[PDB]
RNA sequence: CCGGGCACUCUAACGGGACUGCCCGCGAAAGCGGGAGGAAGGAGGGGACGACGUCUGGUCAGCAUGGCCCUUACGGCCUGGGCGACACACGUGCUACAAUGCCCACUACAAAGCGAUGCCACCCGGCAACGGGGAGCUAAUCGCAAAAAGGUGGGCCCAGUUCGGAUUGGGGUCUGCAACCCGACCCCAUGAAGCCGGAAUCGCUAGUAAUCGCGGAUCAGCCAUGCCGCGGUGAAUACG
């Protein structure tokens, strides 16, 4: 991004729930390419809890992932001493993203064989603030603040 | 897994024939 | 009625090396089989520049035997005479059978 | 591990001078450099002169060194 | 009573015929949910007449065949998204935004020398 | 070298194959075989004359040496005297026999590889080295052409320093892959150390 | 590649089991195309204009 | 369940169960439950009293195993010692034997990395 | 499939289409914001092409080529041996550590190439590599080939395990004068390390990375996981 600030890729509207936004999480657990298992993958891990609960899984990814979405991060930064951490406030593209780079991670990080399992049992713990993700997230929101101690260079 | 000479993608990796690997 | 292939280096030479063996048996044999096109089949051999090290750089390098076919459709001796041989062409060769 | 099949092989440069040896209880150390020639059991008696590529070996071959090649034997190259 | 839509896709044809009232598929056989496995993306070719709402009121002949199925499923699309015009060239109002009208660019690339994927490039040590 | 040549990226672009024969397979391994063992002398011996393009007929059987030279001359031999005493070393390998005919070649200065052992012969003469080069890039150029460069290299005068000697003119366009141009090479076994130049010619152009 | 090796330009070898290639020209042995009888340099040089008819810079 | 000289497929598929021996790998799992007729899946905490017997008698009884097979190979070896064949020169020094370089790699038949200087 | 018919695919061969021209805002202008329509853009995507010169970069084992030097030999000829060792260390990769996985059974879409004692449909002996006999092709119209991943059903249940296949014993097919030194391949057995890798560190901005599978050349068969290409499925992200 030396010459020009780039653009965004856009996506289709999830031939279910009709967003995109989960193409990309579908999308994040796709791995290797075979976006076909994990086409599914993503949809059962909800009737999954259209199977063991009776809630559309709108409000958990939503309600949930939006909190696994870090409000606020720390980053190096040089000057005549070190590269001292730094907190500002995230972004928007980033915060979102980290939500799934978050959740397909300690998502399948999670212990319940089947992909699916792992699945529908993290956007749980989630869409609860508890679980895997969450912490990360939280564990950094901490992060920053926790090193508010750094605000001479701003941003 | 791929040098499994006895497996389907062993022989199929290896590109030969055999017991397992069969014609049709 | 009478198979013509003929395949070649260059595309329009082979295309109308023979091009001129179509419409005169289109008003003799009954009629033609057309300028028939073919699939071109090729070769390639794209190798390493200059002897010792180096190698990533090979160059491509082709090579065409271009099919082609247009078959006279129906004979007549006036087919076999229109456009018997009654020849023309030379960067290509051809196939006779039927 | 190993193969040959229809038709084994032993040389004739030893093979062959060694049909006629035999006959009066085997020659006497053939010399024949062939180290490729299948070991045959009349043989068991003889002694081999396998080339070494520089070097020529003694191997006073039997039928349980048989199923081998006359310098399998005939160790190339050295080590320690 | 006859209309028409052609489509090609990253290599692959497929004539959409149709013959309205409703729109029953039929690849090489295989009905519409059999020859492409009820692979979520395959209710995605029939997507454009769905914007439209003609879906159950425009029977199709489709057929196709050219290298991957991933792909026939955006080749037939592209007819299925053609029809709709092509006896409509009306239709291009709920046709445009989705540009379900619009040819797929998108493409293959190919190796070049030193080069492991057309552009993946091997790797050195210390430099 | 950070060059390729030209002739080779100008073929079906601006400079047709010297030879034509088709087919091949079975056949090709020898076609261009023999072909390339007329070469050894023909436009060899017959180089005093016009060594530029060594064209080739055919049709399996139906030889032919289209070879063109400039001078019209040190050939054909009052209506074909050299043109036989040469058929006769034309079938001293082609078992089909070529229909062999001495080529009229026009202004030298424009045959490229003409210039090239042109100020190679004029290269062996010692003679005015870049000055026949200076000449040289000037008769190709009022001799019609648009453009004109020759590059000696390797030792000169026995420089036991090898060097590498410029010289062109009017205008050298490469890359315009289509202008078509034209190129020769040629040699000079010195009492110090064989060498060799090289000769370019635009023209027309389109 | 010189001339102290051309007995097999003939093919003659003793075997089934022998046959150097030696390109027409290079000679040498290492890389002595089929199509062509000669060397993967001789390829290149020479295609690069009229000697390997049929050819051309391959692209696309 | 002791089939073969002292051995024991506990809980664990018959077929595979039996790959358990010196001597048994899933090619001769089979060719038991053949001779033998038993229905090869269900554990062996579902097998059967004249059934344990039957391939333990097809299988004692059809190929050479354990005690028997492994020191019948330390022989071959022991065999290529005596006997000059190369084969038995590598076994001799612990390295590789039937067709390999060994300027680097072959860590496992030479043994774990003993690192020097130069 | 036998007619029957080019409207459709592709076939190789021509030419048409895009230029910031139209749309409207900034500006002196280039042109930049966005839109119109377009199959498409603001150089559509990918190549082929690498300036005057640079390090005396690389090769006289390609050949050539100035000269130095041995010449019953510092040519050669043949069999044999070596280039393939090995206490080790580096480079690039293959395979895998697995359950988004491995295995079996039934079914489907690749494009580009390739084949005359030369690829080889089939019937049939063998568990098998392969053998014996044989249909069409001179190769869009026969075949090498089957694609695999994947879809469907089902076997495994978190194990150094049906993961993984090193290594090793034994029998055996094959080219071939001959596979001990060193040939691939197939069958049985054996089944090793490895539970994702210290510091450090290599690739890629898209149909690319990643994963899957196909052919090619040299080539008797072959130490190819290499190389040169095709294509199937198809991301992430770039504040600055
Ligand atoms: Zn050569």
């Amino acid at each position: 991004a030396r010459r020009r600030r780039a653009e965004v890729r856009q996506l289709q509207p999830d031939l279910v729930y009709g967003d995109v936004l989960v193409t990309a999480f579908i999308n994040k657990i796709m791995r290797d390419g075979k976006k076909n298992l994990a086409a599914r993958i993503f949809y059962d891990a909800c009737k999954i809890i259209q199977e063991k609960t009776g809630q559309e899984p709108l409000k958990v990814f939503k309600q949930a992932v939006e909190n696994v979405k870090p409000r606020m991060e720390v980053r190096s930064r040089r000057v005549g001493g070190a590269n001292y951490q730094v907190p500002m406030e995230v972004s928007p593209r980033r915060q979102q993203s980290l939500a799934l780079r978050w959740l397909v991670q300690a998502a399948n990080q999670r212990p319940e064989r089947r992909a699916a399992v792992r699945i529908a049992h993290e956007l749980m713990d989630a869409a609860e603030g508890k679980g895997g993700a969450v912490k990360k997230k939280e564990d950094v929101e901490r992060m920053a603040e926790a090193n508010r101690a750094y605000a001479h260079y701003r941003w | 897994g791929k040098g499994d000479r006895r497996t389907r993608r062993g022989k199929i990796w290896r590109g030969t024939y055999g017991k397992y690997r069969p014609r049709k | 009625k009478i198979r013509i292939k003929l395949r070649g280096f260059d595309h329009k030479t082979l295309d109308a090396s023979a091009q001129k063996i179509v419409e005169a048996a289109r008003r003799s044999g009954a009629q033609v089989s057309g300028p028939i096109p073919l699939p071109t089949r090729v070769r390639r051999f794209t190798v390493i520049r200059g002897p010792f090290k180096h190698k990533d750089s090979r160059e491509h390098f082709e090579l065409r035997t271009h099919n082609r076919l247009v078959d006279i459709i129906n004979p007549n001796r006036k087919t076999i005479e229109q456009l018997m041989t009654l020849d023309l062409p030379t960067g290509v060769e051809i196939e006779i059978k039927t | 591990p190993r193969s040959l099949k229809k038709g084994v092989f032993v040389d004739d440069h030893l093979l062959e001078k060694v049909l006629e040896l035999n006959a009066k209880g085997e020659k006497r150390l053939i010399k024949t450099w062939s180290r490729r020639s299948t070991i045959v059991p009349e043989m068991v008696g003889h002694t081999i002169a396998v080339y070494n590529g520089k070097q020529h070996v003694p191997v006073y071959i039997t039928e349980n060194m048989v199923g081998h090649k006359l310098g399998e034997f005939a160790p190339t190259r050295t080590y320690r | 009573e006859q209309y028409y839509g052609t489509g090609r896709r990253k290599e692959a044809v497929a004539r959409v015929f149709l013959r309205p009232g409703n729109g029953k598929v039929t690849v090489n056989g295989q009905d519409f949910n059999e020859y492409f496995q009820g692979l979520v993306r395959a209710v995605a070719a029939l997507e454009p007449l769905r914007a439209v709402d003609a879906l159950g009121r425009f029977d199709a002949y489709i057929t196709v065949r050219g290298g991957g199925k991933s792909g026939q499923i955006d080749a037939i699309k592209l007819g299925i998204a053609r029809a709709l015009v092509q006896y409509n060239p009306d239709y291009r109002a709920k046709l445009k935004p989705l540009g379900f009208l619009t040819r797929d660019a998108r493409v293959v690339e190919r190796k070049k020398y030193g080069k492991h994927k057309a552009r993946r490039a091997p790797q050195y040590s210390k430099r | 070298g950070n060059k390729i040549h030209p002739i080779g990226f100008r073929l079906g672009i601006t400079r047709d194959w010297e030879s034509r024969w088709y087919a091949g397979k079975k056949q090709y391994r020898h076609l261009l075989l023999e072909d390339q063992r007329i070469r050894g002398l023909l436009e060899k011996e017959l180089y005093s004359a016009g060594l530029a393009r060594v064209d080739i007929e055919r049709a399996a059987d139906n030889v032919a040496v289209t070879v063109h030279v400039a001078k019209p001359g040190v050939v054909i031999g009052r209506g074909g005297e050299r043109i036989r005493v040469l058929r006769e070393e034309l079938a001293k390998l082609t078992g089909k026999n070529v229909a062999l005919n001495v080529q009229e070649v026009q202004n030298p200065n424009l045959s490229a590889p003409l210039v090239a052992q042109r100020v190679a012969e004029q290269i062996e003469r010692r003679f005015a080295v870049r000055r026949a080069i200076k000449q040289a890039v000037q008769r190709v150029m009022e001799s019609g052409a648009k453009g004109a460069k020759v590059i000696v290299s390797g030792r000169i005068g026995g420089a036991e320093q090898a060097r590498t000697e410029w010289a062109a003119q009017g205008r050298v366009p490469l890359h315009t892959l289509r202008a078509n141009i034209d190129y020769g090479f040629a040699l000079a076994r010195t009492t110090y150390g064989v060498l060799g130049v090289k000769a370019y010619i635009f023209l027309g152009e389109v | 590649a010189r001339k102290a090796l051309i007995e097999k330009a003939k093919r003659t070898p003793k075997f089934k089991v022998r046959a150097y290639t030696r390109c027409v020209r290079c000679g040498r042995a290492r890389s002595v195309y089929r199509f062509f009888g000669l060397c993967r340099i001789c390829l290149r040089e020479l295609a690069h204009k009229g000697q390997l008819p049929g050819v051309r810079k391959a692209s696309w | 369940a002791r089939i073969a000289g002292v051995e024991i497929p506990r809980n664990k598929r018959v077929d595979v169960a039996l790959t358990y021996i010196y001597g048994i790998g899933k090619a001769r799992a089979k060719e038991a439950l053949e001779k033998t007729g038993i229905n090869p899946a269900t554990r062996v905490k579902d097998l059967t009293e004249a059934e344990v017997v039957r391939l333990r008698e097809y299988v004692e009884n059809t190929w050479k195993l354990e005690g028997e097979l492994r020191a019948e190979v330390a022989a071959n070896i022991k065999r290529l010692m005596d006997i000059g064949c190369y084969r038995g020169l590598r076994h001799r020094r612990g390295l590789p034997v039937r067709g390999q370089r060994t300027r680097t790699n072959a860590r496992t038949r030479k043994g774990p990395r003993k690192t020097v200087a130069g």
